[PDB]
């Protein structure tokens, strides 16, 4: 292999592929969903899950379960977990430990070097933060690699040797950025960037849980905000709507008995989703990713027809809300496609890897 | 009915397990179901001499000075009923 991998270390989505020979195989965690959530619950032990184990305690541990922290890492983003206050190199660099043996156990031995990613709208200090973390999770950032710029290598998108303008569109569970990327002789720049950092597909999912809770107390008038396990119910069903519905146009969801109704009756859920309600309901977050790209686009001057290739990275680009968006201001470009928007970021990101191995 | 409390409690152990794996659809399902229902059960099987009561009071005023105060214990009650024959 690559003795490095590269790392779309999401915001919700933190996901690592390394390099079967340049394959890019996109690694099963030990968790076994190849994403690890980027979510990082400090466990009330000293214990911190990582993953889908720490995404159940965003309910649980809410008042120590870490998510974004992405967005807080060129800080000493320093949360008082048990002990002391534990900064965000520290918070990734545990995801990334989980990442690590993951790695080693789908292996035989620890091959651990990495490229891991920053949104284009991050800074150094941020990146900063990641040489830190690599001090302190033992694995290796030989480079970053930004994640437009990751995403236009992922697709194997080199286009025209003088130049070559790639459109990023990222949208994690919990990060949007939009991305213009003038590349040339092997060499990147990520031309203009906006978007909405606070912004993602589990943004998405949170207006879904709303709606949810919101013909729940329409009909009958519980509130699942009264229950917490109820609030992790409504999140991991809305998250797997969106990747139901990066593929439906419609999912049914149910659940069994929640709470007492008000005949005193266990209430339990069950209705269709259309996927034209949830585009309806992202519709502001919709327009969190429009002007972003009208701004990326003032900032480049570009014509969305002379664009070289468009491309969807974070898993909540798998969504055709994120594509139908493209089309419009893209003009129509259909950005290009191979690897799962979530793998995306982290399987160029290790074909970088591969490059310097 | 032991058994069936101890149940319960594994019932309870089941409500905690439910909301440990994320399991809302159980979590209501023991609050409001399962649990509550053999609440309601073991209610019902409760048969009645376990704790002194209103009653083993008067019993000793009864057996002490005499004079009879208690509840007419379902023999008393028919003999007063055909007094006159």
């Amino acid at each position: 292999m690559a003795r490095a991998v590269g790392i779309d270390l999401g915001t919700t989505n933190s996901v690592v592929s390394v390099l079967e020979g340049g394959d890019p195989v996109v690694v099963a965690n030990s968790e076994g969903s190849r994403t690890t959530p980027s979510i990082v619950a400090f466990a009330r032990n000293g214990e911190v899950l990582v993953g889908q184990p720490a995404k159940n305690q965003a309910v649980t541990n809410v008042d120590r379960t870490v998510r974004s922290v992405k967005r807080h890492m060129g800080s000493d983003w320093s949360i008082e977990i048990d002990g002391k206050k534990y900064t965000a190199p520290e918070i990734s660099a545990r995801i990334l430990m989980k990442l690590k043996r993951d790695a080693e156990a789908y292996l035989g031995e620890d091959i651990t070097d990495a490229v891991i990613t920053t949104p284009a709208y991050f800074n150094d200090a941020q990146r900063q933060a990641t040489k830190d973390a690599g001090q302190i999770a033992g694995l290796n950032v030989l480079r970053i690699v930004n994640e437009p710029t990751a995403a236009a290598l992922a697709y194997g998108l080199d286009k025209g040797e003088k130049e070559q303008r790639i459109l990023v569109f990222d949208l994690g569970g919990g990060t949007f950025d939009v991305s213009l990327l003038e590349i040339g002789e092997g060499v990147v720049e990520v031309r203009a960037t906006s978007g909405d950092n606070h912004l993602g597909g589990d943004d998405w999912d949170q207006r879904v849980v709303d709606w949810l809770v919101d013909k729940f107390k329409g009909t009958s008038g519980i509130d699942l905000t009264k229950d917490k396990m109820a609030m992790q119910r409504l999140r991991e069903a809305a998250e797997k709507a969106k990747i139901e519905l990066s593929s439906s146009q419609s999912t049914s969801i149910n659940l069994p008995y929640i709470t007492v109704d008000a005949d005193k009756n266990p209430l339990f859920l069950d209705e269709q989703l259309t996927r034209a309600e949830f585009q309806r309901i992202t519709q502001d977050l919709l327009d969190r990713t429009r002007k972003p790209f009208q701004s990326v686009i003032a900032d480049t001057g570009i014509s969305v027809s002379e664009i070289d290739h468009v491309v969807l990275v974070g898993g909540s680009t798998r969504m055709p809300a994120v594509t139908d968006l493209v089309k419009e201001l893209t003009g129509g470009k259909e950005p290009n496609k191979g690897v799962n928007p979530d793998e995306v970021v982290a399987v160029g990101a290790a074909l970088q890897a591969g490059v310097l191995k | 009915v032991r058994d069936l409390k101890e149940q319960l409690e594994a019932l309870r152990g089941e409500s905690e397990r439910a909301e440990r794996d994320g399991d809302l659809a159980k979590a209501a399902e023991l609050r409001y179901g399962r649990i509550p229902e053999v609440e309601k059960k073991l209610d019902a099987a409760l048969p009645q001499k376990e704790e002194v009561g209103p009653d083993d009071i008067a019993d000793v005023v009864s057996a002490w000075t005499g004079i009879p105060a208690g509840r007419l214990l379902e023999g008393e009650t028919a003999k007063l009923l055909r007094m006159e024959d």
